[PDB]
């Protein structure tokens, strides 16, 4: 659940879809 | 003055395998680059191949209705997220909700959980890690909505998390748990 | 000194002169080592008489000129004609003021100490060079390479020299010399061109043998199974164009002549071939540095463009050195241009400007300042 908008870093993203 | 000689002759073979060192770093970055691109091209087809084959069995309407363990009502765009949360569920997959702040994700997720126990019978162990500035918020807000859960809140000194823990791997002990 | 004013090369080999600007991937001007004056006189009625030729000038007009090698076996005999070719080299190859850029000329192994401080006077004094230095041909050809550690067979027109190395210390105790280069190649490819049938009696003759030993010569592996293999086939065999037209046909001789590198005995001298002169410096040297001199073998000279030349000292050494000893031959395929390489690329390195000897070093210490700034 995130509040805010992914788009901070490719690396955060990435981070997040390999732990989802 | 031999090894003055030898120290500058050290010195331009160093520059030239810094010569060499950027060809390999060149080379690198373009098998980096090349291997970037290349898996993005994976990871992004078979994560979308993977929605659409998820959004293919969709009705689109909403199919799923309030359950019977909200003893409030929904609203739209929190029920369609509902019937969203219900779909990744039964296609076994995992999600994001990125609803802005406000807009009661905790709701969904609570009647998401309330889904799951009332017409497909999990009522889990259903771990919640939240911030400890928020777990009285999400227990309140359990104990508001669905009042059926076994709500656990794991916070206290070593001493009482240990006394929480002592028994807790029985079944049934508690269906969902708040942490930090 | 300004920044700006790039440092002169000169390379004499016993044959040649190579003589380029530091900083350049390749030497500017490369030219025989020779003087020629005229035989008799007014024989240049019209065309401009000169009291000597150098360089190419005087390899065209050989046909009338009577010609002169200053350098023998690496060593120089005739200083006039020495000063000639610098002067030649100077003015008409780079086309520049030697008092206006720094002189980087490359020496033998061993060469004299009156030697040495000769050429210093003769670049203080007659071209007033603002600063000179002399290194080492064996280690220029090292540094060319790119290492600091290894031993250097460079073999030139005249001469060859094995000379071990060791973080730029060309140790003297360990060096050998040998008087067999292109020079007693070449005349040993004419005797045993007379010998097949074609005679060779003349000095412009002495160059199209030349020519054919540059060309079509090359290092066998195997000295015998070559020998058996041309005994028993002609495929060894090439045909030559002579400049009037005849084709001859060149047999064993190809490999026949590179060969006496290795086996001195075919010319008749009681000398170690170049692999057992390198494998004996070896083991002059340390042991403890033995490993490193194996290791980072190079080849440098003109003469060593054989083809297989090589391979037949990578065979060569690694049957004569202990079997614990990696062995590996390194031959740049420019290295009959590595010593000039070499020289250039240590007067553009910065750190090598206070190895210069200046004008006032000179006048204050005088030709012997060479003999503690030169090493």
């Amino acid at each position: 659940l995130t509040g805010t908008p992914l788009q901070n870093s490719l690396m955060e993203l990435w981070s997040l879809m390999h732990f989802l | 003055i031999a090894s003055t000689m030898a120290k500058d002759v050290r010195q331009f073979w160093s520059n030239v395998e810094k010569v060499v060192q950027f060809k390999q770093q060149s080379r690198l970055e373009e098998k980096r680059k090349k291997a970037l691109d290349l898996h993005l091209d994976f990871i992004v087809g078979q994560t979308e191949k993977y929605s659409d084959l998820l959004s293919q069995s969709l009705n689109t309407q909403v199919k799923t209705p309030i359950p019977l363990l909200l003893r409030g009502q929904l609203r739209e765009y929190q029920h369609i997220g509902l019937d969203w949360l219900v779909t990744m569920y039964e296609k076994k997959l995992n999600g994001i909700l990125a609803d802005e702040m406000g807009l009661g994700k905790t709701i969904q997720t609570i009647s998401l959980l309330a889904h799951l126990a009332c017409e497909k019978g999990n009522w889990g162990p259903h771990l919640i890690i939240v911030p400890t500035s928020v777990m009285l918020n999400w227990e309140m807000e359990l104990k508001r909505w669905c009042p059926s859960f076994k709500i656990l809140t794991y916070y206290g000194a070593q001493k009482e998390r240990k006394l929480k823990r002592q028994g807790w791997t029985k079944p049934n002990a508690f269906h969902v748990c708040i942490t930090s | 000194m300004d920044d700006d004013i790039a440092a002169l090369v000169v390379d004499n080999g016993s044959g040649m002169c190579k003589a380029g600007f530091a900083g350049d991937d390749a030497p500017r001007a490369v030219f025989p080592s020779i003087v020629g004056r005229p035989r008799h006189q007014g024989v240049m009625v019209g065309m401009g008489q000169k009291d000597s030729y150098v360089g190419d000038e005087a390899q065209s007009k050989r046909g009338i000129l009577t010609l002169k090698y200053p350098i023998e076996h690496g060593i120089v005999t005739n200083w006039d004609d020495m000063e000639k070719i610098w002067h030649h080299t100077f003015y008409n190859e780079l086309r520049v003021a030697p008092e206006e850029h720094p002189v980087l000329l490359t020496e033998a192994p061993l060469n004299p100490k009156a030697n040495r401080e000769k050429m210093t006077q003769i670049m203080f004094e007659t071209f007033n060079t603002p600063a000179m230095y002399v290194a080492i041909q064996a280690v220029l050809s090292l540094y060319a390479s790119g290492r600091t550690t290894g031993i250097v067979m460079d073999s030139g027109d005249g001469v060859t020299h094995t000379v071990p190395i060791y973080e730029g210390y060309a140790l003297p105790h360990a060096i050998l010399r040998l008087d067999l280069a292109g020079r007693d190649l070449t005349d040993y490819l004419m005797k045993i061109l007379t010998e097949r049938g074609y005679s060779f009696t003349t000095t412009a003759e002495r160059e199209i043998v030349r020519d054919i030993k540059e060309k079509l010569c090359y290092v066998a592996l195997d000295f015998e199974q070559e020998m058996a293999t041309a005994a028993s086939s002609s495929s060894l065999e090439k045909s030559y164009e002579l400049p009037d037209g005849q084709v001859i046909t060149i047999g064993n001789e190809r490999f026949r002549c590179p060969e006496a590198l290795f086996q001195p005995s075919f010319l008749g001298m009681e000398s170690c071939g170049i692999h057992e002169t390198t494998f004996n410096s070896i083991m002059k040297c340390d042991v403890d540095i033995r490993k490193d001199l194996y290791a980072n073998t190079v080849l440098s000279g003109g003469t060593t463009m054989y083809p297989g030349i090589a391979d037949r000292m990578q065979k060569e050494i690694t049957a004569l050195a202990p079997s614990t000893m990696k062995i590996k031959i390194i031959a740049p395929p420019e290295r009959k241009y590595s010593v000039w390489i070499g020289g250039s690329i240590l007067a553009s390195l910065s750190t090598f400007q206070q190895m210069w000897i200046s004008k006032q070093e000179y006048d204050e210490s005088g030709p012997s300042i060479v003999h503690r700034k030169c090493f």
